[PDB]
């Protein structure tokens, strides 16, 4: 459930 | 585990992750036994004669998402959609009206690729690149096959790997050109193409066959 916001990748699970 | 509602997805993630990086990537999009359906289906195109040859040893065919045996393809362009349509106008300034059908590209290993490029570098309305990864188990260490980005404006580039029901988004403008680097095995990918209304009307490009 966690986005590092210098990058873009995300699971959605 | 839960995947991310859509709306939520949208909103928390690809609207700022695009706004910021003009690259966005979701893992893990529709799911194991979805994805390996998917897979069956753009399988069976391809042993059933469906592609056709596309600087680029690709080998393509359009789905408009009805056709009988793309029922899967069918819903996961209506779940990217539902991704564009809960973004609510607030991908850049773009008034998204439109997109293409899917595009399904096959590089059939051997070294095969994309030289590097632009989507859509004469305005003609293309905003947004959608595309969905199918390859199970893919490894670029063992079969290459990585999507290089190179955003405008960095110094570093990005490396995208073709994962097994992986989604991106990208600008599809002249902020990233980008390449397929050489597939050494079968390289499967759905893409869509989203328009903006106006760019799209402008017909900078008149199509004639
Ligand atoms: O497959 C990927 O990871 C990235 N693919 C592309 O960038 C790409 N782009 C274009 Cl414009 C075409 C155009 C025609 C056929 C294949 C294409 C393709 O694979
Ligand atoms: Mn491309």
């Amino acid at each position: 459930x966690v986005w590092l916001t210098d990058t873009w990748v995300l699971s959605r699970t | 585990t839960k995947p991310l509602p859509a709306l939520k997805l949208a909103l928390e993630y690809i609207v700022p992750c695009m706004n910021k990086h003009g690259i966005c990537v979701v893992d893990d999009f529709l799911g194991k036994e979805t994805g390996q359906q998917i897979g069956d289906e753009v399988r069976a195109l391809h042993d059933t004669g469906k592609f056709t040859d596309g600087i680029r040893g690709d080998k393509i065919t359009w789905i408009e998402g009805k056709e009988p045996g793309c029922e899967t393809i069918g819903l996961l362009m209506s779940s990217m959609d539902d991704l564009i349509r809960h973004c609510n106008g607030k991908l850049g300034s773009y008034k998204i009206n439109g997109r293409t059908k899917a595009m399904v590209a096959c590089y059939p290993g051997n070294g095969t690729g994309y030289v590097r490029h632009v989507d859509n570098p004469n305005g003609d309305g293309r905003c947004v690149t959608c595309i969905y990864y199918l390859n199970k188990d893919w490894d670029a260490k063992v079969s290459g096959g990585i999507l290089r980005i190179f955003p405008e404006g960095k110094a570093q580039f990005a490396d995208i790997e073709p994962k097994f029901d992986r989604l991106l988004f990208f600008w599809s403008d002249r902020r990233n050109p980008h390449e397929v680097q050489p597939a050494y095995a079968t390289r499967y990918a759905i893409t869509v193409w989203y328009f903006d209304a106006d760019e799209r009307a402008r017909a900078k490009v008149k199509y004639l066959t």
